[PDB]
């Protein structure tokens, strides 16, 4: 029902996600890991047992009516999105929670930016996309504001993130800008301006309509 | 060896109806309990619904009771997900998975999944245009694939020889129903004569293969 | 001698066995005609839960007597 | 939310306990001291051929509904 949410740990660190999805539930509660276009794998049964081939460094716990999925020492291979499921006795309903990504912490770095005007060949199917992209960034949190004619636009834009590099770890961002052949024609400055945490202030990039 | 594979996925019309199978070996359907989860793009999963192939009982998630239909063929060793009075909400990606007394309720083998889409879209292939290099040192450069449906799509550059540089996007779903989606790559800016930089985009719903070559203006 | 085996759906299992046979044996017997493996089930007589490691004659069952099988199918 | 399970000892006596499958060993024994006046460092609990370990958990050893353990005391 919901985009996971996010949690960013280094190569070593202690990991303690706690479950949300129900109220009274059970005591046999799951947790699952899985890795972007792969199916899950069990991980954690009955609230604190280790499903078969899972490493050590993987525990589950419970207090009170709250179950914790715990990974003592992060490996390389940790860093994924992991699910609790709970089962209720009574409604024989399954429930799973929301899902926590775990992300790879590194330095910050700021986002090489680039605008691409639309290609003559689309202009002549009656749309215009203007493409933004922010290049291998870190973190993933950016802010793409499109400027036309110093007029600031919103609602006619779409952005599209990468999953997380697994080598470098940064991130990318497009932002795509569709307008009407016509509405195109109509004005002249386009700009994307890219607000970010390794950028001291905001970095604008533009082109005027038909004079590269 | 467990393994259980989903089969059956496509394209249906909001209001339509579809049936898919989860074929199981190694095991037998009846020594436990077949759940069907399903995972829709960029979000969590849901489960949908569970059977016991030995004794006839099923159990269903609200957001599916009265529409769907979960069931077993004991001799065919597969389990069914018969889908009615489909609706978007219900596009997504369709996991089997067993559980087995052992594991107190847990699921502990799942299939790849099948992606299921449920639209008024008619099947289209991409429209593909250049994302033009101008005029640090550095190159980036793209393609647009644009108004396509339904997913997935396949990206790769001068036919799988460049890799480094390259970041393909999700799609995303545009207000008109269509697909769109670029993929980027950067290159050395000392390059951008004695290589020519080919995308090529394999769309199989449509049968559509396009090679776009992208030069500066 | 034949022995009965009453499922919770109400099918009736008809086994041939012996009185030396064990509990485990008589579920081994169970696994060739519904293709239960023996640790998923459960043997009743007459409100007694039957140990594998006994006979039939240890509790002093008899020909044509009915046990009840529960099955464990879900780990709760 | 709890199944029960059953407790022999040599001497013949059965002890009927709930217990969650999240429960540990130790868990048991407490129950069993409860119940029986019995001290957890005196017991030891088997289940199908094997000895229970303290800090596992009846779901780490397969222990199922109306499942039985066996009671063995120290001297």
């Amino acid at each position: 029902t919901q985009s996971p949410s996010s949690l960013s740990a280094s190569v070593g660190d202690r990991v303690t996600i706690t479950c949300r999805a129900s109220q009274s539930v059970s005591s046999a509660v799951a947790w699952y890991q899985q890795k972007p276009g792969k199916a899950p794998k069990l991980l954690i049964y009955s609230a604190s047992s280790l499903y078969s081939g899972v490493p050590s460094r993987f525990s589950g716990s419970r207090s009170g009516t709250d179950f914790t999925l715990t990974i003592s020492s992060l490996q390389p291979e940790d860093f994924a999105t992991y699910y609790c499921q709970q089962y209720s006795s009574y409604s024989s309903l399954f429930t799973f929670g929301q899902g926590t990504k775990v992300e790879i912490k590194r330095t910050v770095a700021a986002p090489s930016v680039f605008i691409f005007p639309p290609s003559d060949e689309q202009l002549k199917s009656g749309t215009a996309s203007v493409v933004c992209l922010l290049n291998n960034f870190y973190p993933r949190e950016a802010k793409v504001q499109w400027k036309v004619d110093n007029a600031l636009q919103s609602g006619n834009s779409q952005e599209s993130v990468t999953e997380q590099d697994s080598k470098d770890s940064t991130y990318s961002l497009s932002s795509t800008l569709t307008l009407s052949k016509a509405d195109y024609e109509k004005h002249k400055v386009y700009a994307c301006e890219v607000t970010h945490q390794g950028l001291s202030s905001p970095v604008t990039k533009s082109f005027n309509r038909g004079e590269c | 060896e467990v393994q259980l594979v989903e089969s059956g996925g496509g394209l249906v019309q909001p209001g339509g109806s579809l049936r898919l199978s989860c074929a199981a070996s190694g095991f037998n359907v009846k020594t436990g309990l077949i759940h069907w989860v399903r995972q829709a793009p960029g979000k969590g999963l849901e489960w949908v619904a569970y059977i016991s192939p030995y004794y006839g009982s099923t159990s269903y998630a609200d957001s599916v009771k009265g529409r769907f239909t979960i069931s077993a063929d004991t001799s065919k060793n597969t389990a069914y997900l018969q889908m009615n009075s489909l609706r978007a909400e219900d596009t997504a990606v369709y996991y089997c998975a067993r559980e087995y007394y052992r594991w107190y309720t847990a699921i502990d083998y799942w299939g790849q999944g099948t992606l299921v889409t449920v639209s008024s879209a008619s099947t289209k292939g991409p429209s593909v245009f250049p994302l033009a290099p101008s005029s640090g040192g550095t190159a980036a450069l793209g393609c647009l694939v644009k108004d396509y449906f339904p997913e997935p799509v396949t990206v790769s550059w001068n036919s799988g020889a460049l890799t480094s540089g390259v970041h393909t996007f999700p799609a995303v779903l545009q207000s008109s129903g269509l697909y769109s989606l670029s993929s980027v790559v950067t290159v050395p800016s000392s390059s951008l004569g004695t290589q020519t930089y080919i995308c090529n985009v394999n769309h199989k719903p449509s049968n559509t293969k396009v090679d776009k070559k992208v030069e500066p203006k | 001698m034949q022995i009965f085996v009453k499922t919770l759906t109400g099918k009736t299992i008809t086994l041939e066995v012996e009185p030396s046979d064990t509990i485990e044996n008589v579920k081994a017997k169970i696994q060739d005609k519904e293709g239960i493996p023996p640790d998923q089930q459960r043997l009743i007589f007459a409100g007694k839960q039957l140990e594998d490691g006994r006979t039939l004659s240890d509790y002093n069952i008899q020909r044509e007597s009915t046990l009840h099988l529960v099955l464990r199918l879900r780990g709760g």
